[PDB]
């Protein structure tokens, strides 16, 4: 599961 | 013009939320072998973005799918639910080396200021990075060591030509942050890179273009949220 | 089995989000000539609704582009724009006949309860009104006479079959009102229609079902939403 | 512009 945010 | 007329394909295809045709619109652009315009550059990464990002999507839930099924041990399930993940896997690996050929053949060879060569370089290293995403053994380590390849030249022009508040040069700082973070498991490495580019932003908020200013502060919300998340 | 298999692959594309491989899976599980179970028939309605209604939207939205660009007159944009609306017309027809065929050749023949019977005909009814929607002279007037006759021949079984308050007989009487609205230019008939299938389905909630009552009851509220609307 | 809501 995603622990972190990227460019979007 | 036919790249006036290729760019409001791409404006049409994005409105009707149509993302592979405003893929191949981009691609006739970024085909002609010219400096892409800032507007050019963010419908081209839109368009891939869109196109990545629902297979992205899909690869989670399968994948989400198959560990309940893994743990329940519903043996029948998991040989559809591997294969079906594996031609999602496919599909990823087929869209990452559309827009990395894009990058290589086209885009990077004709960029010829300092934002261009950063955005290109950054996006190469985005590419790898999702080939790595998914990936296991060798595939893994040859598209991370790609993807740390890219953003370390994206931070090398991004250094010496963007200040710090730039958001192509934020937006490189989060994407790498969370390189570090996810596909080489390193989350000091990933909150030192993330806490010196917010650090440096802020020294120099002064540098804040009237253009970019909101942009600018969203990523500065976003490289807090990683630290957030990873501290 | 084999059924099993297809129905687990549905379900699985339904959780990735990718429709035209659900549409794939129940196709082959209409294509076997079976009655389908309830969780069949809803399975293969999700998959064509999400494949068109993707399609839908893309119309409108280009539609409205082209209102925008009649009022400033930008001719150019305006070959573009009706050349782009016309390819998506293509996809309508392409999903439409494909369910619809599927109906003819394979659901309908093999359907023997009331409920199965009914929920066919309706969607032989809603795919030839999507037909209808952007169509234009002998073309619109074609899909609206199948539309018609298909939604006459549910109402037919439905009233003989199925109580006012079954969820398909609710179901089939909001569409065949937004028929008449829409397709047929009538708000008086869509009125009357939608305002008796509300007032029989009152009349005797005593038929509700402990499997279904709140599936009843949204559809109650969507036929008070559409009088609402049309009043 | 739609003025009406159907099954879904
Ligand atoms: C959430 O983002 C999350 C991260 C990692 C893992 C996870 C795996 C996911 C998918 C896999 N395959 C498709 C084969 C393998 C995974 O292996 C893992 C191994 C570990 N170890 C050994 C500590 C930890 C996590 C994963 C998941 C998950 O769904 O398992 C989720
Ligand atoms: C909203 O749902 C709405 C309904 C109808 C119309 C509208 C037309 C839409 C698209 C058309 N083509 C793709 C060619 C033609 C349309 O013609 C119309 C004609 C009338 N008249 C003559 C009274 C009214 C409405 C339409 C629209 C719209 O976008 O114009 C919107």
């Amino acid at each position: 599961r995603r622990r972190a945010v990227s460019m979007d | 013009d036919d790249r006036e007329d290729l760019v409001y394909q791409a404006k049409l295809a994005e409105q009707a939320e149509r993302y592979d045709e405003m893929v191949e619109s981009m691609k006739k652009v970024a085909g002609m072998d010219v400096e892409l315009t800032v507007e050019e550059r963010n419908l081209l990464s839109v368009a891939y973005k869109n196109v990545i990002g629902a297979r992205r999507a899909s690869w989670r839930i399968i994948s989400s799918i198959e560990q309940k099924e893994e743990n329940k041990g519903g043996e029948d399930k998991l040989k559809m639910i591997r294969e079906y993940r594996q031609m999602v896997e496919t599909e990823l690996k087929l869209i990452c080396c559309d827009i990395l050929d894009v990058l290589d053949k086209h885009l990077i060879p004709a960029a010829n200021t300092g934002e261009s060569k950063v955005f290109y370089y950054k996006m190469k290293g985005d590419y790898h990075r999702y080939l790595a995403e998914f990936a296991t053994g060798n595939d893994r380590k040859e598209a991370a060591e790609n993807s740390l390849v890219a953003y370390k030249a994206a931070s090398d022009i991004a250094m010496t030509e963007l200040p710090p508040t730039h958001p192509i040069r934020l937006g490189l700082a989060l994407n790498f942050s969370v390189f570090y973070y996810e596909i080489l498991n390193s989350p000091d490495r990933a909150c030192r890179l993330a806490k010196a580019a917010f650090d440096d932003a802020i020294a120099e908020l002064d540098t804040l273009s009237e253009e970019s200013y909101k942009d600018s502060t969203l990523i500065m919300q976003l490289l807090r949220d990683n630290l957030t998340l990873w501290t």
